RNA sequence: AGAGUUAAAUUAUAACUAAGCUGUAAAAAGCCCUAGUUAAAAUAAAAUAACCCACGAAAGUGACUCUAAUAAUCCUGACACACGAUAGCUAGGACCCAAACUGGGAUUAGAUACCCCACUAUGCCUAGCCCUAAACCCAAAUAGUUACAUAACAAAACUA
């Protein structure tokens, strides 16, 4: 499991200059400690795309869509581990898994090395 | 600009040193958010009373 | 030979534009006991009421001033394929040819 | 070849759209004086659109703010505050005839 | 104003669940409904109460109190006059509103167009 | 400002209000939150008689505490404030300033709906 | 003659007196007007019951007490009992909707009590307890 | 219960006028919809009947508003006909 | 889907007053440990706003706050997978109020029904099942057209 640091200085306040020169309060406020779950999802998606994909700009690609759906699948599994009686999120997770499997089949049929 | 805007606000935050001063200042500086409207669409405030 | 578009572009109605709160000159062509049929001249004839001041001075053919409100009163209702024309116009009386 | 033909242009006589009394305003749950103008002084009912005259967003926002304030402990539910009773009338409902 | 009607009925082009279920089709008729008879109410009840107060207090004799007997007759005469004259006056004129006989003829002059 | 606390404290003396505010802000800071400002709304008559801590409260002082806190400590702060005997009713909501005021465009004229019935002649 | 129908809340500095007393000291008359009975009870400002009179106590019967005359007689009896204890002005608080609603209110005036204010305190549950099922199945 | 008494739904009579004060209070209640709500809450209504009542009331209100708008629009043509005998 | 909160009404519970309260077209039965007012937890539900038409695949959802969050760079597609109102079952807890059933009271030739009273399962929470509806908006999904053209009614006729 990935361990995003709470002081990660999330992407919305990471590529701008002068982030490390401010005091600790500004960095703590702009870090993942004060962020929601969506910011952590964006950070995880960025980190996974930077290491698994070869062209991070190519978002429409099948591999990029597979990575994006895998992030959501992991998030839905984490939500399900807490909520047992939630049926809408279970349906969302199952249909996301089915869509990811269909895209994996299409990727295997189109480009085998990328699928592997 | 957001980082610079937050930099200015970081000076006025409440901390351990400023807790005693801020409590006394709040206890002596009341604030009111009440303001009414009119049919024309203009805001009115009761602070003029 | 003058063209229809050319004369329509110079027509007074085209210059008037919208018929909201516009001062126009009309001539009364019919008289009732309390209602006056004033033909402002655009398309239809409006109906006004005789005022208390100088009421006797309003006769057939008298020219008056109007503040036109709507050129033609049409509106849609439930189950109506088209509008319900009133065959009149909406206008008010201000004076009688002040000159 | 005619230069007097109409041109397919935008309507110049387009009147501005009517705005709600709180159009481009900030609605809050802490301005009890503002929230009381939309409630009945005698019963406390929240006036509808036909009484207030607010465009689609501000009516729902005012309703939500009133419901939040009535439970957070800022505005009474059964009646309007007599302190804010003397506010200018914005609703279009008349009781006494 | 008139409540909105868009997206209320069940039609082929309507994608959502219908909101309004008309008992009869919403077509504007060419005649208004006839004014329901305003059931008459008992009159001079207050006068009769103060008239019977004399009878209950003075052991049912008209020589004790006379004004409470004469005002009851005056109220009865006024109620009879109101029953007679107003039953014609209100049917002749309704001030702001028009009589249904005139309203039907006015609507027939400018009827609705369900067809064409 | 991220979160807003509408603190309804019991109507008490000035030093007791100061001590209650000091300890409440200390507890909020201990959970990992920085308090932006402290706004006092004044001591007003309560809209209704609030029953809390086996006490019937008729008055109360209103305070506005805007701060930045992680999403995980909101419940812990709520539980801590629930057991405070000097708090009439604690409430933590989202600060109204974080929601941008979108363009209230106005009353868009909605035309009367048509073609809801066939052209059959009655 | 600037007269406002709003009640004189004690938090204001209004100067209105009835028989030398303020609005907060004037006795109360609770009139519960049910669909089958009308109970009128006169209490003091200190919530001390002074006069109590109802249609059932007025010697009526099952369907005899449901009419408005029963409410009028109960109001007259309650007014007589209250005036026996020396009261002039009273604030009427109406509870429930029934046939004897206005008749009970006017009964106090008929029996010799002056009404200064009418307050409609009808129990309106915000969808609380489930009421009984509808009749005429 | 928790609110202060003699504030909500309170009407002060003027010059001893009780009959008109009761009418004013009843007009307050009817315009606030309290009378109809009290009459409806005497017996419980099922959601199936509540939806039908709401739909019927909305349709009736729309029809009445449209009829009144048409009557007001056609009120101009109520004048005496000047072309009688044509 | 979780956690926290309650504005009105109602009730267990105490104090003053009365002998009546409730009950229907009318009565009777029931309660007089009753009724009216002043205070009062727990449970259940969530007036106006709503003349709003939004969310969710559907069922379904509108008292408030916080957290997670509402698939698909978006065709159709099962007997496979996952849901699925109310009603019913199991174990535990809760029970103001409503009420199947039942027991009394009216009417009825008869009334094991419609009218009134009392009460149970049940409606509530947790976990496990059952997988049924006029689950209807009786109108399948995907992208479109106003061409030809009204069996009748109704929500107009139609394309790949
Ligand atoms: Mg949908
Ligand atoms: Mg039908
Ligand atoms: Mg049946
Ligand atoms: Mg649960
Ligand atoms: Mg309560
Ligand atoms: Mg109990
Ligand atoms: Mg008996
Ligand atoms: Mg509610
Ligand atoms: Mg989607
Ligand atoms: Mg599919
Ligand atoms: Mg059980
Ligand atoms: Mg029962
Ligand atoms: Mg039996
Ligand atoms: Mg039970
Ligand atoms: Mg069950
Ligand atoms: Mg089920
Ligand atoms: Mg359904
Ligand atoms: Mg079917
Ligand atoms: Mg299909
Ligand atoms: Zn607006």
């Amino acid at each position: 499991q990935d361990d995003p640091p709470p002081s990660m200085l999330l992407l919305d306040y990471q590529n701008v200059p002068g982030i490390h020169k401010v005091d600790d309060v500004v960095k703590r406020l702009l870090s993942l400690e004060m962020a929601n779950q969506k910011e952590k999802l964006k950070i995880k998606k960025m980190q996974l795309m930077n290491k698994v994909l070869e062209n991070p700009e190519d978002t429409s690609s099948l591999e990029a869509r597979i990575v994006a759906l895998t992030v959501k699948i992991r998030n839905y599994e984490e939500h399900m581990q807490k909520h047992r009686k939630d049926k809408a999120h279970k349906r969302f997770l199952l249909m996301s898994i089915d869509q990811r499997k269909k895209m994996l089949k299409n990727l295997r049929e189109t480009n085998y090395a990328v699928f592997e | 600009q957001e980082v610079l805007q937050l930099q200015e606000e970081a000076k006025t935050f409440i901390t351990r040193e400023n807790l005693e001063a801020r409590v006394e200042e709040a206890l002596d500086s009341p604030k009111s958010y009440n303001w009414a409207i009119t049919r024309e669409g203009l805001v009115v405030r009761p602070q003029q009373k | 030979v003058e063209s229809f578009a050319s004369m329509l572009r110079h027509s007074p109605l085209t210059q008037m534009g919208p018929a909201k709160n516009k001062l126009v000159i009309g001539q009364i062509f019919h008289i009732v006991e309390d209602d006056l049929y004033i033909d402002f001249g655009g398309k239809f004839h409006c109906v006004c009421k005789r005022p208390e001041v100088d009421g006797e001075k309003y006769q057939k053919g008298t020219r008056v001033r109007l503040r036109l409100l709507d050129l033609e009163l049409t509106s849609r209702f439930l189950g109506a394929t088209t509008d319900t024309t009133i065959l009149e116009a909406d206008a008010v009386l201000l004076g009688l040819q002040e000159s | 070849s005619n230069e007097d033909l109409p041109v397919p242009m935008e309507n110049p006589y387009k009147e501005p759209l009517k705005k709600c009394i709180l159009c481009e305003k900030h609605v809050d749950y802490k301005n009890v004086q503002l929230l009381s103008q939309f409630i009945s002084p005698f019963t406390g009912c929240i006036y509808g659109r036909h009484i207030t005259g607010l465009c689609g967003k501000k009516q729902k926002e005012i309703t939500k703010a009133i419901k939040r304030a009535q439970i957070l402990g800022f505005m009474p539910v059964t009646y309007k505050d007599p302190a804010y009773l003397k506010d200018p009338k914005v609703c279009n409902i008349k009781y006494r005839e | 104003a008139t409540p909105s009607l868009r997206g209320r009925l069940a039609r082929l082009g309507n994608p959502r669940r219908p909101i309004l279920k008309p008992n009869k089709p919403l077509i504007l008729a060419n005649h208004v409904g006839e004014r329901r008879r305003e059931k008459g109410e008992a009159t001079c009840i207050t006068e009769m109460s103060v008239m019977m107060a004399c009878w209950k207090q003075n052991e049912f004799r008209d020589e004790a109190c006379r004004k409470e007997i004469q005002d009851f007759f005056d109220c009865a005469s006024r109620a009879e006059a109101a029953r007679k004259m107003r039953s014609i006056q209100e049917n002749l004129g309704e001030l702001g509103s028009l009589p249904p006989k005139k309203l039907n003829k006015l609507l027939h002059r400018f009827p609705n167009k369900p067809h064409v | 400002p991220r979160y807003e606390l509408a603190l309804i404290l019991k109507a008490m003396q000035r030093p007791e209000t100061a001590a209650a505010l000091k300890r409440t802000l200390e507890a909020l800071m201990d959970r990992g939150a920085v308090v932006r400002n402290l706004e006092n709304l004044g001591e007003r008559m309560l809209p209704y008689k609030i029953s809390a801590h086996n006490q019937r409260h008729s008055r109360g002082g209103y305070f506005l505490v805007d701060f930045y806190a992680p999403a995980t400590t909101v419940e812990s702060m709520m539980e801590h404030l629930s057991r405070d005997i000097d708090v009439i009713r604690p409430n933590i909501v989202k600060h109204p300033l974080t929601q941008e005021v979108k363009e209230c465009e106005g009353i868009v004229p909605v035309p009367l709906e048509e073609k809801l019935y066939s052209t059959k002649k009655r | 003659s600037s007269f406002s129908i709003y009640p004189p809340i004690p938090g204001q500095e209004n100067s209105l007196r009835w028989a030398g007393k303020k609005f907060e000291e004037i006795p109360i008359a609770h009139i519960k007007a049910s669909y089958n009975n009308t109970q009128i009870q006169v209490v003091s400002a200190a919530h001390q019951p002074l006069a109590h009179a109802s249609c059932g106590t007025e010697g009526f019967r099952n369907a005899k007490k449901g009419t408005g005359i029963a409410a009028q007689t109960a109001g007259i009896a309650a007014a007589a009992k209250a005036t026996g204890k020396g009261v002039t002005h009273v604030r009427v608080v109406v509870k429930g909707l029934g046939p004897g609603r206005l008749s009970a209110i006017k009964g106090l005036t008929m029996g010799g009590l002056e009404v200064i204010s009418i307050t409609d305190n009808t129990p309106i549950p915000h969808n609380g307890c489930r009421p009984r099922k509808a009749r005429r199945l | 219960a928790n609110h202060l008494k003699f504030i909500a739904r309170t009407v002060m009579v003027q010059e001893g006028n009780v009959e008109g004060a009761y009418r004013t209070l009843n007009r307050i209640l009817t315009m606030d919809g309290l009378i109809e709500d009290i009459k409806r809450r005497r017996y419980y209504e099922k959601p199936c009947r509540r939806r039908q009542r709401e739909s019927y009331e909305t349709c009736r209100r729309i029809y009445n508003m449209e009829m009144a708008r048409k009557i007001n629009f056609l009120m101009r043509k109520n004048r005496a006909d000047p072309w009688q005998g044509c």
